[PDB]
């Protein structure tokens, strides 16, 4: 999902 | 035109929302993301326009590469 997208854009931000 | 949004082909099956981030992180910040794994696609946004210059002429030279499997990288219509 957009889920997965954000959770992971957000590890590296 | 450049634009911020790049579009990107031939993706490998299982490819991680992480290694298509990957791809634009030695040329500045990941600031949106959208995989179509059913196209084997996917759109990559960069805070920077002249961020996704210097990805797409990088990669122009160097194969963009995710895992062993080269992939086709382009600007989109942002
Ligand atoms: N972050």
């Amino acid at each position: 999902n957009q889920l997965r997208a954000q959770x992971a854009l957000q590890x590296v931000n | 035109p450049p634009s911020r949004v790049i579009h990107i082909r031939k993706l490998p099956i299982d490819v991680t929302e992480g290694e298509v981030i990957s791809l634009g992180l030695p040329f500045g910040k990941v600031t949106n993301l959208l995989m179509l794994k059913g196209k084997n696609q996917a759109f990559i946004e960069m805070n920077t326009e002249e961020a996704a210059n210097t990805m797409v002429n990088y990669y122009t030279s160097v194969t963009p590469v995710l895992r062993g499997q080269p992939i086709y990288i382009q600007f989109s219509n942002h």
